[PDB]
């Protein structure tokens, strides 16, 4: 046979990442409608 | 193509939409095919430019990116 430890996953499983405070205001996310690039 | 250069050569103007409207209106009364890209204030392509095709690809490329970071 095949043996394993086993963990049931449900949609109640979640992950909570943490962001730095100055991380969220970025030049990439705040590009204008017209750029020189 | 002869009518665009030699009319704006004596006027010394780099772009044909930068021409003074008195000298510009003679081109419309002679040849009316140029009346369409010149009269419209906002076309989908920057007129009389060669890289205007390539700008249309890159303007979509910005609008594709700009919709990502907001959503």
């Amino acid at each position: 046979w095949e043996h394993r430890r086993f963990i049931v996953a449900d949609s109640r499983n979640f992950i909570t990442p943490e962001f730095p405070r100055d991380f969220w205001m970025s030049p990439v996310f705040n590009l204008p409608r017209e750029t020189a690039a | 193509a002869t009518a665009l250069t030699e009319a704006c050569a004596a006027e010394r103007v780099v772009r044909p939409h930068q021409l003074s409207p008195a000298g510009q209106a003679e081109l419309l009364l002679r040849f009316p095919a140029l009346e369409v890209p010149l009269r419209h204030p906002r076309p989908v392509l920057p007129p009389f430019d060669i890289a205007a095709e390539v700008a249309f690809t890159a303007r979509i490329h910005l609008a594709c990116l700009r919709a990502l970071g907001q959503a």
